[PDB]
């Protein structure tokens, strides 16, 4: 029904989505177990 | 105050009730298996 140009810009259909601790050092080992270690070390 | 073996027997009371502590505290963390209060 209407005369378009050349295109001006070029576009697709996209995805959008949305976009280290100082003592993260310690994360390999639950928090309860480093307690635990220190516990044990005391008993031991 | 001549039985030296009461303190001993203290001693090892003491001892083992850390002992005991330690494993109930592991019971309970491994049964919850959050926050501590």
């Amino acid at each position: 029904v209407i005369d378009f140009s050349k295109p001006f810009m070029s576009l697709g259909i996209s995805i959008m989505i949305k976009k280290p601790g100082v003592f993260s050092f310690l994360d390999p080992l639950a928090y309860e177990i480093w307690m635990c270690i220190v516990f044990a070390y005391i008993g031991v | 105050k001549t039985r030296h073996n009461i303190i001993l027997s203290a001693g090892i009371f003491f001892v083992s009730a850390g002992l005991s502590n330690i494993i109930g505290i592991i019971v309970y963390i491994s049964a919850n298996a959050y926050s501590y209060g």
